[PDB]
RNA sequence: CGAUGUCGGCUCGUCGCAUCCUGGGGCUGAAGAAGGUCCCAAGGGUUGGGCUGUUCGCCCAUUAAAGCGGCACGCGAGCUGGGUUCAGAACGUCGUGAGACAGUUCGGUCUCUAUCCGCCACGGGCGCAGGAGGCUUGAGGGGGGCUCUUCCUAGUACGAGAGGACCGGAAGGGACGCACCUCUGGUUUCCCAGCUGUCCCUCCAGGGGCAUAAGCUGGGUAGCCAUGUGCGGAAGGGAUAACCGCUGAAAGCAUCUAAGCGGGAAGCCCGCCCCAAGAUGAGGCCUCCCGGCAGCCGGUAAGGACCCGGGAAGACCACCCGGUGGAUGGGCCGGGGGUGUAAGCGCCGCGAGGCGUUGAGCCGACCGGUCCCAAUCGUCCGAGGUCU
């Protein structure tokens, strides 16, 4: 028996797979869908992935913004079907794996220390080409 | 709780653990076979396992990280010269460790010793 | 009562009803029975259910004979389910549906001589103020020349854990029939890999 | 039920049983009822 | 997860600015507070001639916590602060307009005032 | 801490007991298969030096 | 009085009931709600804070409530030392004075080793009339036991209205207990990276030591954890207390009682969980083993132990597992995971540096594979079954 093996295994069916992946100091809109009252519509936080916790199916990650004044760091597993899809806004450039230290930063200080990633923008309009 | 916690203490520092392993692994590739109390020859198997792998390899990567830990050019030399192509074909398990028959007489410490296989 | 064996793979939560509902994994069948516990026999109902399956040639012979007095391979560990008798002579994890409530039983992580706070949740003694050397000690333990004793059951340092648990009114979340894995709500006691017991709960 | 040691009639209504070892001032009036204690 | 003597920004127009706990109306001797939880707290900090003045003591809504909150879809919210609502004894906003963004769980727990006068719920 | 103190003697037949399980038992040995000299298992064989059938130790 | 450490606070509780709330009930100057009182009821709970050395009390805010007490006004070989009450100092006051206070005020050494009973855990011996290997049972024991809010019933009954139900359901809470680490969050002692000084390797580069017993800093798997999550308080049965009864004489009547029967509580027992055959009453079931001088010896059988590789098992011991058939551990490999693009090279830049190489390189536990290393080779204990 391998349990890491089986956990895979009845992780499998619930895996979500066609999101963008994408790394920390990128800035991205999810489209989560949320259950207000009654109906359920999709309301979109859009910041800064500050943070990807890799476990797996169980990965999860965390988003920041600053909602009037205010930021607001959101957290969302990386497989819940509630993401309806997620948006690359920006490849912030980043050179950690966790970015907690902007939670102290002004804006512009954010904006400096994280730069666009040439590379993968370059990747990506590279992508995004149909045959 | 020591709950699947690897890895010996050793009764020494953190610092004082690794200058033993360094020191201990300098001895061994310096003679072969050398005489330890038993846990430090059986924490000194992967330390010295590890080290021959990446004499294994090879490259200049590999001689400036296992340099990181002997910290000497001539015995990393013996190293990636005679060490390492002798044990071009074994994967893994590159020493051996055997148990002595008379303890220490100072404390009854039991003896082992390790050497590099054959 | 239906219950069978099983083994603690692992803890996850996954997604009903947009619910992360976390779940421990456990590896359950398949259960042979080996022994019936009969009243006429035995003074009380109850099965004798081997799992997992043991090497042949590590096993002795009173063991082999009572696999041979049963007809199963010989197998690591046999327990008894009481009150228990399956038509069926290997239990599996059919005999459960996602949904249904279990009490499980298993053996909680041995924490060794635990102290006094982690064992009771004794809140010790200040970290300063003056506290002398007492930063964890129970404090009094009693009074003074009546009783002038220490009564049974007063609580110390000693091994936390490691002993038979159950919780219980736990959920089938799901079953795995192809992989004898089931799905329960909540966590399960013990590490993993560690065997456990999974019944049906006796709530109602 | 009034408790009390001294248990009495109040009014000529007032009935009085030794009901299980105990005295009892029974009556119509549910403020008569009395239980000698 | 706000306890007794914390500070919270008041997130309306009340007058106040910051406000200590001194109590939370949850049963008898429960610890903490958090989203949607009814606190008592009393005015440390207010505008001049606000509607209130320091030392009021008034009921109040936790709006925001610095602490995060889990939610039955898994997700995690989380604020840079931890705010509140001066309302009155009928969980009804005292102030008129709010401030920031909230937690859903206001219209989880019949605080729709605050939730419509919000300006970003979440 | 106001200085633990034995109350009383201990009388003979308690230390006596408390020293019955302090019993020192023999360290099992066996004979090399090399030399046939007894010898504790696992360990080399210090008269013949040999170990799994085979030498190890410069005896 | 060849010493019984004195208030207070902390920790830990255990117990009483003269019960504060929660359970039940009687009466009411009980319309309903809320009440008052009394009776039964000790299972559980009985908050946080300001003041003060204080207990006490007042107050703040709550709560269902914010019980009174006993346990050397419990608890210092468990803590503290705020007060009291050593010596110093001062004040008011008394005294001529030295000095005095119960008046005040500041300061003021609290003593590592547990022998015994006791308690919490773990073992060894023997026993459990044949020896073993498992599985259990369960005598008895312990844990637990809670409470609230909202909603429907129903704005119904009641009530002029106001207000506002019973009972019966359902949902959500708080506190507490158990477990677990999927999620959040914390440590994560060298797992990754960065940086400063110094010295060294080896001049550069690239590294190492020291800066703590990590130099600092940014992260962090596992494991351990709460603040995270899951689960629990059952339901029900029985006997019941107060109480309410039915039948009913004594005693034409009546009477809950005398015969008898019933209901009837967070209460008791069981029921739930765990321990448990040293339960010497040593239980039960299954399977295995089979001579010589009640016995006695013998190697033995089964089996076990030592030994060894270990282990979410652990202070030791113990427990579990593994032992060539073996994946038990160390390697190695792969995956996971972390850190975050190694060096080297090339290019750009006067340079600091930057670009690509490159999600690179390293990588503790984690998940599995590979017998490369080593659990080698072995020795010993262990039956001939008490008698009616
Ligand atoms: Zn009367
Ligand atoms: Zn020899």
């Amino acid at each position: 028996m391998n349990r890491g093996a089986l956990i895979k295994l009845v992780e499998s069916r619930y895996v979500r797979t066609d999101l963008p992946e994408f790394r920390p100091g990128d800035t991205v809109r999810v489209s989560y869908k949320v259950k207000e009252g009654n109906r359920t519509r999709i309301q979109d936080f859009e910041g800064i992935v500050i943070r990807i916790r890799r476990n797996g199916f169980n990965t999860t990650f965390t988003v920041r913004k600053v909602s009037y004044g205010v930021g607001v760091e959101r957290i969302f597993p990386l497989h819940s079907p509630l993401i309806q899809k997620i948006d690359i806004v920006q490849r912030g450039r980043a050179r950690r794996a966790k970015l907690y230290f902007i939670r102290n930063l002004s804006d512009r200080e954010i904006r400096r220390k994280l730069r666009a990633d040439r590379k993968r923008i370059d990747q990506d309009r590279a992508a995004e080409r149909a045959a | 709780m020591r709950h699947l916690k690897s890895g010996r203490k050793l009764n020494r520092h953190s610092s004082h653990r690794l200058a033993l392993y360094r020191n201990q692994a300098k001895s061994l590739l310096t003679h072969g076979r050398i005489t330890t109390t038993v846990p430090k020859a059986k924490e000194l198997r992967g330390f010295v396992d590890h080290l021959i792998h990446l004499a294994k390899r090879g490259d200049l990567h590999a001689r400036r990280l296992v340099l990181r830990d002997l910290q000497d050019v001539k015995l990393v030399r013996k190293l990636f010269d005679e060490i390492a192509p002798r044990y071009r074909d074994r994967q893994g398990g590159y020493t051996r460790v055997l148990k002595l028959a008379e303890r220490r007489r100072g404390d009854g410490a039991p003896l082992a010793l390790v050497e590099l296989v054959e | 009562m239906k219950g069978i064996l099983g083994v603690k793979v692992g803890m996850t939560r996954i997604f009903r009803d947009d619910r992360a509902v976390p779940v421990t994994v456990i590896l359950a069948g398949p259960c042979p029975v080996v022994q019936r516990r009969t009243p006429e026999k035995d003074g009380y109902t109850a099965v004798q259910l081997g799992f997992l399956p043991q090497n042949p040639k590590r096993v002795n012979r009173p063991l082999k004979g009572h696999f041979a007095k049963a007809g199963v391979e010989p197998v690591r560990i046999l327990r008894e389910i009481r009150d228990f008798n399956p038509e069926g002579d290997t239990v599996t994890v059919e005999i459960f549906k996602p949904g249904e409530r279990v009490d499980v039983t298993g053996t909680s992580k041995g924490r060794g001589f635990a102290g006094v706070m982690k064992r009771w949740n004794f809140a010790g003694g200040p970290d300063s103020h003056g506290a002398h050397k007492i930063h964890r000690h129970p404090g009094s333990i009693g009074n003074r020349k009546t009783p002038g004793r220490v009564y049974k059951g007063k609580k110390m340092a000693g091994h936390y854990g490691a002993e038979r648990v159950t919780v219980m009114n736990l959920e089938v979340v799901d079953v795995i029939p192809e992989e004898n894995l089931l799905l329960v709500k909540g966590a399960v006691p013990g590490p993993n890999g560690g065997l456990v017991i999974v019944r049906e709960t006796k709530k109602a | 039920m009034k408790v009390r040691a001294s248990v009495k009639r109040i009014c000529d209504k007032c009935k009085v049983i030794r009901r299980h070892g105990r005295v009892y001032v029974i009556c119509e009036n549910p403020k008569h009822k009395q239980r000698q204690g | 997860m706000i306890q007794p003597q914390t500070y919270l920004e008041v997130a309306d127009n009340t007058g106040a600015r910051k406000i200590m706990c001194i109590r939370v109306l949850k049963g008898s001797n429960a610890k903490y507070a958090t989203v949607g939880d009814v606190i008592v707290a009393s005015v440390k900090e207010a505008i001049p001639r606000g509607a209130v003045k320091e030392g009021d003591v008034v009921k109040a809504v936790v709006v925001r916590t610095k602490k995060e909150i889990k939610r039955p879809d898994g997700s995690a919210i989380r604020f840079d602060d931890n705010a509140a609502v001066i309302i009155n004894n009928q969980l009804e906003p005292r102030g008129t307009r709010v401030f920031g963004p909230v937690a859903r769980e206001l219209r989880e727990k019949g605080f729709m005032k605050i939730v419509s006068l919000a300006p970003e719920v979440l | 801490a106001k200085h633990p103190v034995p109350k009383k003697k201990t009388s003979k037949a308690r230390r006596d007991a408390r020293r019955s399980h302090h019993a020192l038992t023999p360290p099992t040995l066996v004979p090399c298969p090399e030399c046939k000299a007894m010898k504790p298992p696992h360990t080399v064989c210090p008269e013949c030096g040999y170990y799994a059938g085979r030498k190890v130790l410069e005896v």
